[PDB]
């Protein structure tokens, strides 16, 4: 009821919340959403992300649309950006990636549950170390850090404060009031 | 108790699923076996669907290291990991009843969640036991190594003379 | 208990459908009674309603390789793998009780969720047990194999004089 | 109610979203968007494919229903297009199948769960594999390899990138711009 | 406990519901009371409130096959397939308990689910059974098939003297 | 959201679908849809039918509503018509019944499961051969095979082809385009 | 809801539908819909059973209202009309009770549970039989019959076809096309 | 245990709720205790909240039918079922523990889901069953038939003295 | 119907309700309301405060919100506050922070349940540890006092009235008439 | 659907009821409902108690928002008022409290559950004390009674009649018909 | 039962997880083997997936405080707590079978429920815990304590010749 409005009333004004788990269903209402939005090719669009991460396939895709469209996309970081999050988070346009000043971001590497017989088994253990290979190849590109360093620092968890994800090239600037976003 | 009876004529039964008890059970009543005179047979029958693998490869080297030869009979079915055992018998006693059915088939595993590298290292361990267990079953057999591998692949399911052709057993018994 | 009272006796009761544990029990009771003198008869009564197929056919080898011969009874309900083991015993010592009933009919399974290839496999393999089953119980009976499969499509039931007149028991028993 | 807002407003524009497992529900409504849009007889559909698969004689309903209708239909892969899914996407019309550069498509053989008398599963196992052979013989059709190359293929998992899958056969063109696309 | 110590007094007790273990216990105590000397009595005490229909026939034909006489007694109640015990005990050996209850009614059954053509059998069958047991106890009772057909169509419950009167019982005991 | 709106817009235009295992409620709401467009008698009725079966009486039902009815019935079988589906697909007026390519029909014989005493499960098995005896005479008449013929061919499950399907008499054509229907 | 929708529309018409078992709610729901149909003295009231019957309060409810109001009410059966059901069909108006021609009518017999002490059970036990004995002489007065047959007939299931019920009298004819009502 | 002891010392409990299998354990115990010596008194100590009629039939025709008189002491409660089983021992060693509880109350049932003839011969058995306690236990006490009949209406709870001054027992026993 | 139409007329009155565990779909739901509010640079912002706490990233991103915004937020505590709640409520801009005479204050240190191996349970002990301090901080930040006598008084929980809170410094003043509110 | 529209209605006429269970959702939306109405501050406020009582906090809120804003409120006693029910009944304004003759008030002493270690039971049970001597000191300034003899009379549960309950001082007057209300 | 059996030959087994009732029975075991002769060894097969460190602690406590010595099998498989219980045993006595597999990684606990004083302390605990066993495992073995450092991170698994050359076992059984 009032959630449905406030956001309708919200996304009027180019405003894309991303606030839970990425799954199939918020990973294809976020891509239609992007689509919508895409009518007037001139505006940009804002994401505002609070999320623990999601699945993999889900996340590839909002990633695709993001960069699909010819609208330039600001992604703000909200109270907890982990996991797949951080992905979307740091996947922004640069020059227009934000966080405030009381959020944290955390790097992670994929987990995956598997079953069958040894041959099928062999077959997805090798398409989930390239999607590893996949998912540190994009943070790389798009942070600026060497591959290698991605590697170590994703092997266990590795935690950020704004400034501490500012140094490293995870987002852009910290903002404190409104003169900030653009 | 008829188990303990059949006991004391060396007789030993695996009539249940694989698993760490029955194998414990199994091991300890061949340990009881082999510290008795060394010079009697020990005669253990199989039926099972097979189970875990690691208890399978504890029953196999407990056969394997004691002195006295130990006998194999095939009854009803001896699938898998069963069919190791089977076959794991002394050369020349290994026979099968029958309609008996015996089938072999290529490990299966279920790797839990984890990260990317407790995966990867996982299915290398999976990968180097598959190895194992198809080298361990060609040396028991006169089929070569590949031969072996391509059959295990998938299901293959045996009759009793069949099994006698492909060297699974050493014969098929029909009466006493 | 006097299970083993009758033991003494050497009588066997197959009173609960066929599973592994069952199978592995009468057989060890067979077993049993073979390891001593094998010029004494040995008495199964069959109350079940069947069973595993498997299990089936371990006790039926087991009762074709002992030397010491099998007299069955039946009980009240002799139905799928209780027929078969019924009529398994030895030629001219199988008997039934005036208001028992006996039921034949088709092998039933649950191929599961598998691929293609698993399934063809599993499907083949039931085919050629239920030919086994269907030659099986014809050279037991008199009749051949083409009646034995017309009349093993659907549920078959019969009474005593029923099954004397088609082969499954040589004679009906009223007193000792 | 976001969700089926964005929906219609899409639909509005000739656009059809597939982001769940195939079953008879989900068949149903695909047939009937189809059937509405079929009105218009020169307007092409963009149907956005991101399924894991799903039941067999949905995915034909609606394979049937997009051979049927005169209006050219674009397929468009976006995160996953696995087992069904898959051919789905490779049964638009030809020329106008697409896939996002991390699109991620895999090619699967059908299994099956049977119970009953041996009679039956006889004549269950038969149908399978009459459908096993069904779906080979429209794959090798619709992605121009020859059948005998297909069933050695499919018989175990089989994973595709966006430019080994447009090498195979199951589409025509990896996006990477919206200015790529009719 | 007390219960073997009235089988040395051969004594039985029926004090559950009617099913394959019970009946299966209950005809292996009506073997063994057979093996010792045929020339003394059993007794079986019954307070039971039915079972099933096969198991009933399974003690009802080791009773009419065990060579020396049974003796059945009522015990509190006697529901279905207990009065058709209680009835099947040798003329002029039945009693009862001046405030035990008789209950007679028809078979019950739920076919369950399949083709119309097994069905079709198994109703065919339970027809059967209900007409064989309307004629069983017809003949251990002087009340023709007529009544007895009536008389199961509903629920008809019997006290002592009325049981006596109709022919279920020969005498009510009221002391020793 | 969507499905209410596809469907309502769908019907507006005489289309009825039956895309559930065949139960009292959907039989209801079918006979209601059938009695509302059974104002205009000179129009016709098409039903797309995606359906594995359901209970006998409320297919019975609908079987009496369309041949109630004066308007036309042109049924479309799509994915899946089998057990008492594959009875309401025949059940169409006598050269409009037509089927989709890829479509599978299955023919099966009643079953059922009682409860009771003796004396009810006689009187419901004597009303369980009568309901298949009805269901056989039926398939007959509107198939024009004989009743000894159906009768030994529903023994067992027979499946059927959009070929096999036209040949036995089940349907009258095989739908390839849209020029099929008037 | 379509659902929803159609039912709107058939009420508006003149038709009541009931095709679920027989309980409190549908009861007030039917009583309800009965009363605000009462608003025209003149036009009739159609009534449509498809149901297994329910319990019997809410039956006799019903029947009280349809006996009460100046409107007639015309009963038609489709499919099944068991138990008190079959009583609520043949309690239409003389004349106006039909059935289809594959319409199955049971007559029922009651049945309860009870609890308590052996005070309670006798009073439940005399309330039980005296509701059989009503039920008895309703059925008797509606059909014609006497009471000794309908009470021999009702002692265990009987099950009827629409012409049996015709010649039994619980209907007064048998539609096949849509001239036969008014 | 301390029962086997005491069943050396002639005494029985019954410290449960009434049903079939401890109905048939006292019974075999009264039956054992007639196999001794006939003139040897039977001590039965009664803690019970009652439970099912036939079972209590059971117990009291076995008490009426056995031949040494069986002492009845009341202990910790009596209720329903455990008060008719207590005022049933021989006239005169009918016993109370000072602080004991002592409840009747008419019978309680569930006359499960049937048709109106079902409920109806149920509702008739009901109605049999409770005049037959009510004269049981009014030929028990001194009170008449129809005092007996007011005062179970409802629940009624006595003390040891009341029950004595009732008639339900025979003296209360302080100090032995 | 109620319960959501008073809270729109309360949005409309710029009044917001946080009355439940603080989670991330409410910290979502309160984010937006913020910067929807947030349209009007020149009028204040009341929020009323009645829980139990909950996560503490939904109360930074909470927090953060209401410090990005231009406007004055004004917060009410009412009936409980306790830990996030109490964190939230002393956050509000100073001079503007009120409590009902009998509303009910806890000051609570965080807590958390932790799993796996050592290493990550040491990087999750240490981000919990730094978590804590962030707080301690902040709260000593906002009501005045020295991070030492906060730090030592949350390490058990202590409960407030509202003039001892108010002399504490988590709140300003407080009210009986709505005279007082600003 | 009903019970929306007549609350919506009885709204409109200042009418609020209270037939639940004290909690924090229904504590939120009587605080929001009176916060609405107090918009026009001249006209009088009603309110129906029917509710067995609920948690202290959320009654608490309830009661100072009840003494907060400048319009009366006029409580009613319908059906049952106990626990904290009967505390919100007696909070109205002197000379507007009523009951109906045959209403039922119960008072009662605030129970709890705790669990934790020894120091924090310690704590929880010194503000469970402090939260009954407030309750007891509330009850005695509202009805006129000595804090004694209410801490004597509480101990226990105490029902009271609609008479009784007058002459104990927790309400003004026992009405009968139209004429109580102001 | 074999397992007495063995415990005369003085063989104890080990083969399920690490438990605390696993624990205490095998330290009664080992305290009552050393209150026997103390110039006899012990031999203790282990084919266990680990378990809790605290049972580990006490049964590894055991083995140093008995003076006889004890001699390890691995066998099966010998995972974490398993492999540090194998090492555990007397110098120039730890042997594995030729198939067995030995798997060493760092502890793993849940220090989770609780304030934020309360998980520190766990850490702690659970960080100083972490460098015993390692410290421990090191001491047993040749290899430095950074190599251990290195080696436990994450899961790695060493067949039979490999645990030899790292230095967990001393020499490699094959036959007796």
């Amino acid at each position: 009821g009032l959630g449905d409005q406030v956001y309708n009333r919200l996304l009027n004004e180019r405003i894309i919340f991303l606030g839970q788990p990425v799954d199939d269903d918020i990973a294809n209402k976020i891509t239609a959403q992007l689509l919508l939005l895409a009518s007037d090719p001139e505006k940009d669009i804002y994401l505002y992300i609070n999320s623990p991460g999601g699945s993999i396939t889900a996340g590839m895709a909002i990633y695709d649309t993001m960069q699909y469209i010819k609208n330039d996309v600001v992604t703000i970081a909200m109270g907890l950006a982990a996991a797949m999050g951080q992905f979307l988070l740091s996947a922004g346009t640069p020059g227009k990636r934000f966080a405030l000043p009381n959020a944290e971001i955390l790097i992670h590497q994929p987990s995956a549950g598997l079953a069958g017989s040894a041959s099928d088994i062999k077959i997805h253990a090798e398409r989930l170390l390239h999607t590893k290979k996949r998912m540190a190849e994009l943070t790389s590109q798009h942070t600026g850090q060497t591959i290698e360093q991605i590697t170590r620092d994703s092997d266990r968890d590795r935690w950020f404060d704004a400034f501490e994800a500012k140094e490293y090239g995870l987002i852009d600037d910290v903002m404190t009031t409104a003169a900030g976003m653009p | 108790d008829p188990y303990a009876k059949l006991f004391e004529e060396r007789v030993i039964f695996l009539g249940v699923q694989i698993d760490d008890a029955s194998a414990n059970d199994v091991m300890a009543q061949l340990l009881c076996l082999e510290s008795m005179d060394p010079d009697r047979d020990i005669s253990v029958y199989i039926n099972s669907p097979g189970g875990s693998f690691t208890a399978l490869t504890a029953i196999y080297d407990t056969m394997q290291y004691v002195k006295p030869d130990v006998q194999t009979v095939c009854m009803g079915q001896a699938a898998a990991a069963a069919a190791v055992l089977l076959a794991a018998g002394t050369p020349g006693k290994r026979m099968a009843l029958p309609n008996a059915r015996v089938l072999i088939h290529q490990p299966y595993s279920e790797t839990g969640r984890g990260q990317v590298s407790d995966l990867e290292i996982a299915a290398n361990e999976i990968l180097r036991m598959r190895s194992q267990l198809e080298d361990m079953l060609a040396k028991h057999s006169t089929t070569p190594v590949e031969k072996i591998r391509e059959d295990i692949e998938r299901d293959k399911i045996l009759t009793a003379e069949d099994a006698l052709s492909y060297g699974l057993i050493d014969q098929v018994i029909s009466t006493r």
